[PDB]
């Protein structure tokens, strides 16, 4: 059923966020670094669903809506990229702390 | 430096004990399933069940069937796919120097 | 294609009315214990689930 | 007569229950529950439908 497909399509694959809404209709959601262009899909899987891969829905946080099983569903994975993101960032500060204080070190 | 490299070997090394725990609790909750399906065959094997008492057994065990591909595809060290059959062939550097590392390969 | 005839036409006022009921009470029963059945497989899958995510 | 007046007794509590049971407001027997997806997993998706006839 489309449950266990949106489930499976998580399972085989790390930059997509599968979900589904009240209605039954699969969302495919791609993070911010993950896609870069037209997001295209093909198959006859796809023409089954009706599925149209284009340039796609732009989403952030601010943008999250939760009062629909489908909000939630997409807001899962939106907060999933949010989260990598500012983890990536953290890291980044983190990296650039212990460069300064091995610097300091060197200095003094 | 060496001293370093056992503290990362360390590391290593539990992080690869930990993934084979959570392997490992997976598998025994489907081993579970699995014998509770069995249960469920032999209980419809015996002749006096007429058709529908088959029907219902083989609900419980259509519905054992999905959670098990449910398990198997779902079960996860923080994103990271264990039993869906993604995992493969993956090394753990358990050794200061290079060229130590044990394999391990979780089928699906 | 038949009178259809569910649980709420069921009379009982006529022997005939009787002998249909037995019939359409059976079929029924038989709907909602095959629904029961599948709630109860929904209830072990949940449990099942709840022990491999704890 | 008499039995007949049992039944539709008897048929009158079958449609209340229908239509009364509920989980704090959200009517399940009645067909209206339609099927819901339990989220039993710990990402997008991983959810289990379920099935509710009236």
């Amino acid at each position: 059923d489309i449950e266990e497909l949106a489930t499976y399509i998580n399972g085989q694959t790390d930059l997509f966020k599968a979900s589904v809404d009240q209605e039954g209709k699969l969302q495919i959601f791609v993070a911010e670094p993950n896609i870069e262009g037209n997001f295209n899909i093909s198959g006859g899987l796809a023409t089954e669903l009706g599925l149209n891969g284009g340039p796609g829905v732009k989403t952030t946080v601010q943008d999250i809506d939760i009062t629909s099983v489908g909000g939630s569903q997409n807001a899962v994975g939106i907060i999933d990229a949010a989260l990598k993101y500012v983890d990536s960032q953290r890291a980044d500060l983190g990296a650039k702390q212990n460069r300064l204080s091995h610097s300091i070190s060197n200095l003094s | 430096a060496q001293s370093r490299g056992l503290d990362v070997a360390m590391r290593n090394a539990n992080d690869g004990i930990s993934i084979a725990q959570t392997a490992e609790g997976a598998m025994n909750e489907s081993t579970s399933i699995l014998q509770r399906m069995r249960d469920l065959a032999l209980q419809s094997a015996n002749g006096t069940n007429s058709a529908s008492e088959r029907q219902a057994l083989n609900e419980e065990s259509v519905a054992l069937q999905d959670e098990l591909n449910r398990i198997a595809e779902t079960t996860s060290f923080g994103g990271r796919k264990l039993l869906n059959g993604s995992f493969g062939e993956a090394s753990f550097q358990i050794g200061s120097s290079s060229g130590e590392a044990i394999i391990m390969g979780l089928t699906s």
